[PDB]
């Protein structure tokens, strides 16, 4: 009565999945063309040994520092440490990290980690992957969106969470359609396939690219990630079984709604069933775009960073990568400004 | 012709495992979901509760061939190992469950971890508002193994069903594998594997010989 | 002399946080959330100094250390212009350092754990946010 | 000195509608797991036993493997009650009577 | 002064329990889930201050204190688009840290344990929830 | 003016019993495992205010009191839909809790634990169940 789905994962673009935390730079050294992360008890460990426990203590504490002994390679330098040896691991410089020099200015003061279990090893959790297929479902399925989703007895609007039915009810049969629907999270994947993207914004208005202070930790394009999905119910099955067709006609309207108002070089192709995963996709990403227009604006219309029309596009910055197909060459993004749609993936359902 | 059999096997977790308890065991200053733990180790532990329970409404999917509204109201062949509390033939069920508790403890700290449960930091993103509300769940680690323990006994009352109580628990076992211990599984969660699945008379002469043969290996 | 004993350690803790840095308001500029990862770890160096002996617990307690220096450095709250840093205020008005200085056996370590236990307990006793 | 601060926990359960999926909880009371406790079993010998002692020591320590393998008294299909009987020996504390074999037995069966 | 005597707190409780806050349908905000671990605690104190001397049961008191001043804090209830402390409200209202800071000896401990009960007592006649 | 006398105490148990709640059976809603520990707590009160003198009884009748209203609140049946407490109906119509009140030496303590002799002897009479 239960059927399985695998359902495997191709970034087309950086996918960052966060756990709240943040990596300072007191706590990564740039060299050698690398990012390094030590452990910081295994750094401290070796810092005891050389009798440097007190001045790391003081390099740490400082609250205030000025622009260069906020750098661990400060405290590396002037003290005169030679090993590298803390544990941890590393990120391959890209180049396009940073739109100033990472060892010049203020440059990266913070990168957001993704997220890792016990082990230090990066993953996918399920919930993530969950949210993101629920989001096309809902987009898709016009009992779902429709006026009916927005609760408007309130201060302020917001989603109807009683639209789809979840949760036991007194004296009834049990309905909840996304317990049928189970995804598993990912076996962890390499620190290898990581990389320090920064966060651009695409303006219709201004015709360019602005950069921002939002460096994450991302899967590098192209990164096969695999899947399990579950279903327990035979509507649910059908709803899994229609993934794609699904998240095409999502992106359909997706393009339709908000990317056709950026260039045609912004915007990238796809080479199998489309999906936005994790942070840097966008507002409308996230949302039923055809109810949350109006209300998401005019939740920001009172703050500095406003929202005008239909917002920005979010393009980060990562390294060009052609691919071998049956079709030939391809690219994946189709500007020489190296710009990905940042959150962009591709994925294929099967029926294992 | 009385025995008893011990289906012995090591629960090792493929997900981080959530199976929950109140807060008499919770730190002082954690907004969490805490996990069910040992009062004195503190360690994640299944309880058995958890694990008869599951597995018997999985079972009860397969082997009713009635829609039951109660435990009570279950098929015989599932009364006669996991008991019934209205009926006088099957008041005592055939299969002891066991708590297990974390064997691995070692070879997790060999592996690296500071403490044998992790918090997930989850959150629900609004449609209409994009506005996240988040959230913090303790788990127990991925890799960790539990001891698990189960034990079936044979009377006279087993004279000729003790071949079907075999199947009806590697049954168990297997759903229980295609399934999530209690948790928040939909979002996988509590995703769990028996490894050095073997089949002991601890008490009594039987034989397991082909019973150990399909345990290790159909699984 | 030990700044922390068994008849002080509440009491200490309670004047600690009752003198932490205001907002103009009245809240506190300390949350939770900026020292969860240290109550972690202290909860989880409490539950490992029952079973195991102090001498294979000398690399946690340095690491809980660090953790103390590198959360007070780290965390900042702007308001008003004016950008203060309450993981910091914590430690130095508490002496967090200087009682993790006088951790030697696992009595000094579970006074220290239940020292923090009372330091959150009352933080959150006078309207402490999450 | 374990640091424990109650010698009985409270287990929190519950029960799971087969049809409405309604969760009805249920907290019960339980006696902390490592705990240890002083077990004397007094065996009288006259004599209508001579010729019965072993087999009563065989059926004694029968008992104790089987209540071993079972769970003491409680809701021990669902996890509960599971006992040991550790530094198990047998000693004449009147009388005259020989215990040697009888502690090896109950050193290596247990 | 004591505020705990062998006369009074049984009516101090009465008195305390009465004052509790309530929401506009007239039933209490407090449960006894959210102090079942300070009753715990407190009926454990009770049980093992019979066994043995008030000198080395000053950890326990002290945690008892550490523990009532975070419940007080931890536990919030969201009613009417307004904020409430029911454990909070009743720590105050039934004097349970100006009690505490009177525990010296044997006796006193076990008055406040019977004041504890009282309170618990006097709340479930008055309709309290679980 | 004494609710409890040396004349009357037996009827108004009595009457007390005969004004108990039933079931649509005809059953009592109360048994006499609710109130067991409540008249194991009577007895002993009886027994020791033989020679003690009401001094030392004072802490005794407190925790009675605190029995009684703990019974009162805790024990409660749930039949055709309706909820109801046996105890505190008992209590209530029986008038215990002010009868308690003017415990002041030993005749009325004696008197109290005769009147709750008498309301055990009348609701077993009229088929009170165990």
């Amino acid at each position: 009565d239960y059927r399985t789905f695998k359902l495997s994962l191709l970034t087309l673009a950086p996918i960052h999945i966060g756990n709240g935390e943040k990596y300072t730079s007191r706590e990564f050294i740039y060299e050698n063309k690398k990012f390094y992360f030590p452990d910081m008890g295994k750094f401290y460990n070796k810092m005891v040994e050389k009798r440097l426990a007190e001045k790391f203590e003081a390099f740490l504490i400082q609250t205030r520092p000025n622009a260069r002994n906020n750098r661990l390679i400060s405290f590396l330098n002037d003290n005169r440490i030679a090993e590298r040896s803390f544990g941890g691991y590393s990120i391959s410089e890209t180049g396009l990290e940073s739109d100033r020099n990472p060892n010049s200015a203020g440059a990266i003061n913070e990168v957001n980690k993704f997220i890792r279990d016990a082990f230090g090893n990066p993953y996918i959790p399920g919930s993530s992957l969950k949210g993101a297929i629920r989001t096309i479902l809902m987009n898709t399925t016009p009992k779902w969106n429709n006026e009916n989703a927005v609760n408007d007895f309130g201060r302020f609007p917001k989603e109807n969470k009683n639209l789809i039915p979840w949760g036991p009810k007194k004296g009834k049969e049990y309905d909840d359609l996304f317990n049928a629907i189970r995804v598993s999270d990912s076996k962890p994947f390499d620190n290898k396939r990581l990389i320090l993207v920064q966060k651009w914004d695409y303006s219709a208005k201004t015709n360019k690219a602005k950069p921002l202070p939002l460096y994450r930790e991302s899967i590098s394009p192209l990164t096969k990630i695999e899947f399990e999905i579950t279903t327990t119910t035979d509507e649910a099955g059908r709803l899994i079984e229609e993934l794609g067709k699904r998240a095409q006609a999502f992106y359909k309207d997706y393009k339709a709604f908000f990317l056709s108002e950026f260039p045609d070089d912004k915007i990238q192709a796809n080479l199998q069933y489309p999906i936005y995963l994790g942070a840097g996709s966008g507002a409308w990403t996230k949302t039923l775009f055809k109810q949350a227009d109006g209300i998401l604006q005019r939740r920001y219309s009172r703050m500095k960073t406003k929202m005008v029309k239909k917002g920005v596009l979010k393009l980060t910055k990562a390294p060009l990568k052609i691919v071998k197909i049956p079709s030939g060459n391809h690219s994946l993004i189709k500007n020489h400004e190296s710009f990905y749609e940042m959150g962009k993936a591709n994925f294929m359902i099967k029926e294992i | 012709t009385f025995a008893k059999i011990k289906f012995s096997a090591q629960i090792r977790l493929e997900t981080g495992l959530h199976i929950g308890g109140s807060d008499a065991f919770a730190a002082i200053g954690a907004i969490d979901s805490p996990v069910i733990k040992d009062p004195i180790t503190n360690l994640p532990i299944i309880p058995g509760s958890s694990l008869k329970g599951k597995m018997r409404t999985l079972l009860a999917k397969v082997y009713n061939e009635k829609v039951a509204e109660k435990p009570s109201d279950d098929s015989d062949i599932l009364s006669r190992l996991f008991g019934n509390s209205k009926d006088k033939r099957f008041k005592m069920g055939r299969l002891i469950f066991r708590d297990a508790f974390l064997s691995n403890a070692d070879e997790l700290d060999s592996l690296g971890v500071r403490s044998y449960t992790e918090v997930k930091f989850e959150n629900t993103i609004d449609r209409i508002t994009a506005e996240a509300n988040p959230r913090q769940i303790e788990r127990a680690i991925r890799n960790s193994t539990f001891d698990f323990e189960l034990i079936y006994e044979i009377t006279d009352e087993n004279e000729n069903q003790v071949e079907e109580d075999f199947k009806v628990i590697r049954d168990g076992l297997k759903l229980l594998e295609l399934d999530y211990l209690g948790g928040s599984g939909s979002r996988g969660y509590g995703k769990v594997a028996f490894e050095n699945l073997k089949a002991t008379t601890v008490f009594g002469n039987y034989d397991v010989k082909t019973l150990n043969e399909l345990l290790t290996a159909e699984v | 002399m030990a700044i922390l004993t068994d008849e002080n350690y509440v009491d200490k803790a309670e004047r600690a946080i009752s003198l932490l840095e205001k907002d103009n308001k009245g809240n506190y500029l300390l949350t939770t959330s900026q020292i969860r990862k240290l109550l972690s770890l202290c909860s989880s160096l409490y539950d490992r100094s029952k079973e195991r002996k102090f001498d294979e617990l000398i690399n946690d307690v340095s690491y809980l250390r660090v953790q103390f220096v590198y959360q007070s450095g780290r965390n900042s709250v702007r308001v008003n212009r004016q950008t203060f840093f309450p993981v910091k205020d914590l430690v130095e008005k508490g002496q967090i350092l200087e009682a993790l200085k006088e951790i030697k056996d696992r009595e000094t370590l579970q006074r220290f754990c239940r020292y923090m236990e009372a330091l959150v307990a009352y933080f959150k006793f006078y309207g402490g946010k999450d």
